[PDB]
């Protein structure tokens, strides 16, 4: 996006990254630079040791017997991708790390679970990652030469809206990773068709003021709430309180039954 | 973990499948190495200490610029020492679990993953840990399975090292 | 010629443990690839590797890019 | 995941101690329980898609508001997907059998199952009823006596009860 | 997504019942006015460059803080992205008159809007009177009566007008 | 969801164009189309329940031992035969569905997704339906673009279950 | 196929690595299963004419309508005995090659994969060669690790059937 | 991210004027700076993995319980992931330098960092702790006056303390 | 791939033929060779370094050109690939022994080896000379009587030498 929302979603490395193309007659360089983006978005920034690199499938990236997305293909199917992606992941966390690595975005509907969901259940892993891999969307995207790259935060063709907000929740910064098993964030909200308010960056950061406590931490607490007291006006609820009032706050949510959805520092 | 267990379920999760008889196999050889692979474990726990302390004496033979010269990465004080001794009892410790798990998991987990960086940064000679491992191999008293599958696990670390 | 063991993956089977190598030609701008973020840098025969089980899904692309596949080589 | 070893090997490690005798003894007590292990596996493999379709039918004839248009299990594809998640389920059990330890049925099947569910109104305590379908068909496939070498199965038993349980509860 | 059959479709499916003579006769009033609805559907596509162009005229001449600088609608980046946010909605408002169904506009224009613009800083009221400008065009244009079959398109306006406003609460 | 209408816009936005001339002949298409189907749907809900009878006992006849062996899949009881008028049931409100929708896209969502697998899990030949959706075919009385619309869905389902 | 050897080698090929202790006692249990399964394709070749007769006779009494009513999915003539037999022969052989393989390999590249659309196309169901398939299981005769074994891959063609 | 230019650019285009005289003479004031800029740049990046090391060796001496099992520096892996950590918030370090402007470390050192150490259960304090001596030496290697034209790089050093100081914030 | 299972296995399928009792007694006696297999894989696992390395270093010391400035293993990175592709050929040939088939080391590194290596300029004449230093090195270490059970491992030794002389043929 342009400057003024990326510093405050942050989200600017993001913006000003170009897409990485290998070229014909390329270099060692060009060659290293290709590998070493394609462990960065298809490992989701993890610290990639050497003892888990892909040496026979680099080496065809070197020789040119096989193209980028051919090397795309055998990173997301290598025991690595597996072990830290797949094999301690439920199988939705698992898809949309799939959709942000291969395809980099966040999934767009639920059909879109029931899809890679029923594909594992049939072909296994390989035909699962396969499906990102041969599919249109990485073809027009990517090709075999592109490196992919994260496009939740630009505005695509065939696109939901509610992709850019699902981005910041499978993109959580510039240093974060996909290392840890663990839960999807966007189970609810894609089973039931809905978006959450974006708290990225400096997004979630609210006014503190002489109303903070002691220590001037505000927390926002993001519950669904129904009747169990006063009217309760809606079923969505934000509740900004102290540090000093968290408990007690945490504590009033539990007794009325109100399933708390986010806690995040504001 | 590189454990027959945890491969063959890792196997059939990949494929989507029950465990059908191949990983009944996989099971089964894991049976048949698992006793032996335990004994060794506690034959190499019971003699640990004598075993950490003859190997960084053979590494120190082999090497005697470790124990003269000067520097962080040599053991020439009391703290590299203590530091060179706690980096083999780490092999051993790693080389039992190993044995324990039937695999080369744990060597890969705790100790194989970036081994060179370590060794690079802190200008520590991997030499030095093949020869520790060596004498570990020489002189660990064990025999048939439970030998194989240590000295495995041993010559696997050298490997890595080398 | 290399490649064969990271095309085919892992599906073990003899059936899929075969790799073909498609020679294409004529990958213009059509109406297919209008909304193509990467850009065309060959149109002349390049050579795709592709193992069986993934040779419907290839050739498809092929032929809604507008691309000719002329000879198709057992590897 | 973990298997049996490579819990306490991972225990140990975080500890940085060696596996002490009592634990080697406990490990090599589970070794000789090993063909007993790998024949209730079997057992239940051999007979997974009639303790699916069993349990299925029973559930249904139970709770027949499942079947029932507008039903969670109504529709083809939702009735596919029930009959999977009953078979993904009996597959981790399985599983978790197999390693001697609960890590790939909690981290692949039941970690963020529950929320699943609620979240898309499937309704958790009908899976639960599902499940304990399996949990008593496989029980009595695993402790069928004849054609198998006889013998005390009721520690590999409890394990596997243990396991459906944990799959039950998970879910509701 | 759902169109005008479909809705009635999937809510018959769901109570597990035929289409009731009332339901049906619904339809064949529905595609009664399927020739107004098509016409509708043309005359805002034949006109959304002027729609969009000079709904974004009125809306920068009445809301000059979003061209001025360090405004929202200021830079060339910026500007060519709320004119392409005011063609999008336009062209979704389009899709949703021609099937008779507002879940293509919601589903995947809609939702998530609120949130997106309110991430990005862009002012929701602001779009919402860049929507009701392009409105009140499109009904306008909708409402022409030269060079066409003489008739009572009310039906049609209205839903369109409720499309549009469906579109204007959802930005804000 | 295959109609064309939800189609055309689906088209139209994966190109992320305006809906051009192209997409209001779709509509005038189906336009021409719906009111045929509207007769259909009607006429197949009005003499619903003689057809489901009539094709479920045509099944029993041309598949005589589904009437006396027992089983879980046969209708040898009064469940059986409950269960296979209900499935004849719902293939003949589907029809009706596609058949208001202008699409099999009710075929498609409802009951084609998934019924192989439950055609195997619970040991239902395929071969049955196919005779009851023929038996509402020969039986319908149908005529014109109603016949021609409802063969067209009712031969779909037949193909996706042969 | 899939086999312990070949598995163990194409997950060892994935990571690059040498075979490791894991791989060894895969090939361990594949000797220790290898003798059983070897015998038991014996066995079961020995007596495979009898046990393919048997096994379509017990289809036949189980489903007496298929020597009766004609079709050519059916086999109430001497054609369609001979296709029968010919799959019982398949399954039958390719059950052997399974227990010579150590896997289920055989099964799946050669019956399995596809088996289900063959079925549907061919109006052929399931049911028929799982009874089949129940009879070989029930006569072959076979004891101990032989028996569990192919029981074990009858068991798997039963469950990929239904 | 801006250097030391874009960001009074964007700040005077934000306000929609030119960059006034003050602010031109201060960038000139900044270009004549330059020189000593680049030596500090060549120099940490000359003894960069001196730095990492000897930080992480004090770092983990002052700290024993990192590196005893069941640390978060125990094993090679994690203990390699911690150097290249500090390497990398070094490196940062000399791009800000190097631009003068502290935005490349928010845009990408330090964007979410805190977060990626509370869910790995990495410690940010002692990551600060780290961070403080690379800064300390740093500090040192940059203020070293043999080798070097003679001059005041008290300015300098007072900017790359303080993207060290920012560094060691966002972790503690 | 193939094992030596699986090759019979393959032939009498495409034959569509039982496996006849010779091919299950040879099955039988490559059973009972089953250990000596596993061992020979186990000892060149455990040397793999040492007979790359061994071998290479005296592939270099004749042969000079090939570590001469111009020459093909002259750069670090080339040198690289050098000892890379002959620990690359080492693995392929322990699979195959593993394996007891060909079918690994031909499919997987050896066809097509002969083209890549001319459309790089890789000498496969001195790769061979390196492949046959290998087979050299991994023969002695595997014919090794000290610290095993005594036999007669004339039949695994053979199968490992025609893997060998496969790869240098193929290589050259
Ligand atoms: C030629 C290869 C050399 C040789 C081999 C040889 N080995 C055996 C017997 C055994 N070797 C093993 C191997 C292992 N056990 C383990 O735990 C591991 C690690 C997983 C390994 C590799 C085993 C289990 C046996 C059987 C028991 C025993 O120790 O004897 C033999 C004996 C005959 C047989 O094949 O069983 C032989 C001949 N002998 C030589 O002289 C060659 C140098
Ligand atoms: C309110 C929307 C306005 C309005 C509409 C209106 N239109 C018709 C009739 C028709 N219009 C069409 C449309 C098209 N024919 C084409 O070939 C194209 C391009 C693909 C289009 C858009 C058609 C086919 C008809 C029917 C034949 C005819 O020309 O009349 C009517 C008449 C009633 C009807 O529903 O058919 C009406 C009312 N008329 C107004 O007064 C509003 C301004
Ligand atoms: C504080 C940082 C220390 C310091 C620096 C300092 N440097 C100069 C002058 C120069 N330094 C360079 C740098 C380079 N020349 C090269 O070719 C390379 C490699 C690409 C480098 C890094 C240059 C070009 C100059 C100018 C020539 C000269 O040597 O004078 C100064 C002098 C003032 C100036 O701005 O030029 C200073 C102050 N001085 C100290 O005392 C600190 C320890
Ligand atoms: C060392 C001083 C301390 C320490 C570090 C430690 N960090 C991690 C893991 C990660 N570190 C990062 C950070 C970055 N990655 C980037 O790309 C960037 C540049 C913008 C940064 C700053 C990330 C993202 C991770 C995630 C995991 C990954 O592998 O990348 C670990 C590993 C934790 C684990 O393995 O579970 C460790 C150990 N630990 C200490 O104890 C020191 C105080
Ligand atoms: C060493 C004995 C000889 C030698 C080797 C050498 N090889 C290359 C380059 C490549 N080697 C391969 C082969 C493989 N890669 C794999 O992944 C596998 C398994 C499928 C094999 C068999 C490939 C593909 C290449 C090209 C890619 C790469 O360079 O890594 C080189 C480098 C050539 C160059 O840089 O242009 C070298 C030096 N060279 C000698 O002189 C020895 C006789
Ligand atoms: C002994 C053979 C030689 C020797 C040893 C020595 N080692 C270090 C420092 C480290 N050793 C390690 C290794 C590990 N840490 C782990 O967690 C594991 C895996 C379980 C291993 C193998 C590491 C990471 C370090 C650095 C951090 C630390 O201090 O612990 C030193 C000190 C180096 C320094 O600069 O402080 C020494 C002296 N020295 C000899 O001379 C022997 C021949
Ligand atoms: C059957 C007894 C009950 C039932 C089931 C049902 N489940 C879903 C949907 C999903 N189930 C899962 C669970 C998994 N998928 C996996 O791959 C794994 C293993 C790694 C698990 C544990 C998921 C993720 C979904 C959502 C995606 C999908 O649709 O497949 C449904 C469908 C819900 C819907 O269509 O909206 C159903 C019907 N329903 C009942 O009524 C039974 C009690
Ligand atoms: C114009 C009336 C107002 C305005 C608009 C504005 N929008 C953005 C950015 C985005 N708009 C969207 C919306 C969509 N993308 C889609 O694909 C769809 C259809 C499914 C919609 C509705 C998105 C996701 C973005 C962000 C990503 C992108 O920009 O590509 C901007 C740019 C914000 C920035 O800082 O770059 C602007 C300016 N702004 C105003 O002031 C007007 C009131
Ligand atoms: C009738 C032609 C033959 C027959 C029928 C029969 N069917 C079942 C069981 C089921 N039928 C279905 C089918 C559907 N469910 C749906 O929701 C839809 C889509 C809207 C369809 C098409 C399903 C899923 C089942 C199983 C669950 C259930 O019982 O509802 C049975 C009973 C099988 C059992 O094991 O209970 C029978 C008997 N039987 C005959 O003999 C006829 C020839
Ligand atoms: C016997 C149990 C019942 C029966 C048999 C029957 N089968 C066919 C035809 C086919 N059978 C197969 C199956 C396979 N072919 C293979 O290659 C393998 C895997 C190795 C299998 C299992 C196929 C493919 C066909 C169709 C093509 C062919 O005819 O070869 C028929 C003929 C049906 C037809 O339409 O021609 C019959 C009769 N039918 C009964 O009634 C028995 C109870
Ligand atoms: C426990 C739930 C039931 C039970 C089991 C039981 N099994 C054994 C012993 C063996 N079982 C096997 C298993 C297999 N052999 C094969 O080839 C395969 C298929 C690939 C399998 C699954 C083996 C190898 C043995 C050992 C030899 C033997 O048969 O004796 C025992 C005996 C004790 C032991 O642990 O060995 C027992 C108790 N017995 C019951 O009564 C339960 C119903």
């Amino acid at each position: 996006t342009s400057l003024v929302s990326a510093q405050r979603l942050g989200i600017v490395a993001v913006d000003e990254a170009i897409p990485l193309e290998l070229r014909s007659r390329s270099t060692e360089e060009e060659v290293d630079a290709v590998i070493l983006a394609v462990y960065r978005q298809v490992l989701g920034n993890d610290h990639l040791m050497s003892q888990e690199r892909l040496t026979s499938a680099e080496s065809l990236l070197r020789g040119r017997e096989i193209s980028v997305r051919d090397f795309v293909r055998a990173v997301a199917l290598s025991e690595v991708y597996r072990q830290k992606f797949f094999h301690s992941n439920p199988q939705n966390r698992f898809i949309e790390l799939n959709y942000k690595h291969l395809l980099g975005r966040a999934p767009y509907d639920q059909s879109e679970i029931a899809f890679h969901t029923d594909l594992y259940h049939q072909g296994g892993y390989e035909a699962e990652i396969n499906s990102y891999i041969d599919s249109v969307e990485y073809t027009e995207n990517f090709g075999d030469w592109v490196v992919p790259y994260f496009r939740g935060f630009a505005t695509q063709r065939n696109q939901k809206t509610v992709g850019f907000s699902r981005s910041f929740q499978v993109y959580r910064g510039y240093a974060t990773s996909d290392r840890s098993g663990s839960r999807s964030r966007l189970t609810r909200e894609l089973a039931r068709n809905t978006a959450s308010p974006v708290y990225a960056g400096s997004t979630a950061e609210s006014l503190r003021g002489t109303s903070a406590g002691s220590r001037n931490q505000m927390y926002r607490l993001q519950v669904i709430q129904g009747a169990a007291g006063t009217r309760v006006r809606r079923g969505k609820a934000e509740y900004l309180v102290s540090y000093d009032n968290l408990s007690a706050k945490l504590q009033q949510i539990n007794r009325q039954g109100d399933t708390v959805t986010m806690i995040s520092l504001a | 973990m590189k454990t027959p267990l945890t491969e063959a379920v890792s196997t059939a999760d990949s494929q989507g499948r029950f465990l059908s008889s191949t990983e009944l196999q996989i099971a089964f050889g894991r049976l048949r190495q698992a006793n032996a692979g335990l004994q060794a474990a506690k034959a190499l726990t019971d003699n640990a200490q004598s075993l950490v302390n003859g190997a960084a004496q053979a590494v120190y033979n082999k090497f005697p610029y470790t124990t003269q010269t000067q520097g962080n990465n040599f053991a020439a004080d009391q703290r590299g020492k203590d530091k060179c001794a706690r980096d083999i009892g780490y092999y051993l410790r790693i080389v039992t679990y190993c044995l324990v798990a039937g695999g080369t998991g744990p060597l890969d987990e705790y100790l194989i993953a970036g081994i060179d960086e370590i060794n690079r940064t802190f200008d520590l000679s991997p030499s030095w840990y093949v020869e520790a491992l060596k004498y570990i191999k020489a002189n660990h008293g064990l025999s048939g399975d439970a030998r194989d599958e240590a000295n495995s696990y041993l010559d696997y670390a050298i490997n890595a090292l080398s | 010629m290399l490649g064969q063991s990271s095309l085919v993956g892992y599906s073990n089977t003899q059936a899929a443990n075969r790799v073909f190598v498609y020679e294409v030609s004529g990958l213009r701008q059509t109406d297919a690839n209008e909304n193509s973020a990467h850009d065309i840098r060959r149109s002349g025969s390049v050579f795709i590797k592709v193992p069986y089980a993934r040779m419907n899904d290839e050739m498809r692309r092929i032929s809604r890019l507008g691309g000719t596949i002329v000879n198709i080589r057992p590897y | 995941m973990f298997d049996v070893f490579t819990r306490v090997v991972s225990q140990a490690d975080a500890r940085g101690e060696y596996l002490s005798g009592s634990q080697l003894d406990a490990l090599s007590a589970t070794v000789a329980e090993g063909n007993k292990r790998i024949d209730s596996v079997n057992r239940i493999t051999g007979n997974a898609s009639a303790i699916v379709s069993n349990a299925a039918r029973a559930l249904f004839a139970e709770q027949p508001q499942l079947i029932q248009p507008g039903g969670n299990a109504y529709t083809s594809r939702r009735m596919a997907a029930c009959l999977r998640d009953m078979e993904i389920i009996l597959r981790y059990v399985t599983y978790a059998t197999f390693t001697g330890d609960a890590s790939v049925l909690e981290d692949r099947c039941l970690n963020g199952l529950r929320e699943t569910y609620v979240a898309l109104g499937v309704p958790g305590a009908s899976v639960a009823a599902g499940v304990q379908k399996m949990k008593e068909a496989a029980l009595d496939i695993v402790n069928d006596p004849n054609g198998i070498t006889r013998g005390d199965c009721s520690a590999i038993v409890a394990e596997i009860a243990g396991y459906f349980d944990r799959a039950a509860a998970a879910v509701a």
